[PDB]
């Protein structure tokens, strides 16, 4: 998506990078592990 | 969030006159 290939994108790439970094991993994971049945519990409000 | 201005402003231009 910049080959010859339209604008953006290069943002993507970056956001990936930064992923590549574990620390941030770390606490990014301070959101998926027990977040897997988690995302629903935000069903919760929305039905509340 | 820095990606999220973008997934907006294709489909939708900023359309805006006033605050």
């Amino acid at each position: 998506m910049g080959l010859f290939v339209h604008e953006f994108f290069y943002s993507l790439l970056l956001f990936d990078l930064v992923y590549r970094e574990e620390t941030l991993l770390n606490v990014i994971k301070s959101v998926t592990r027990n977040g897997r049945p988690i995302i629903l519990t935000a069903a919760l409000a929305l039905i509340l | 969030v820095y990606l999220f201005s973008i997934v907006g402003y294709l489909f939708f231009k900023d359309d805006f006159i006033l605050e």
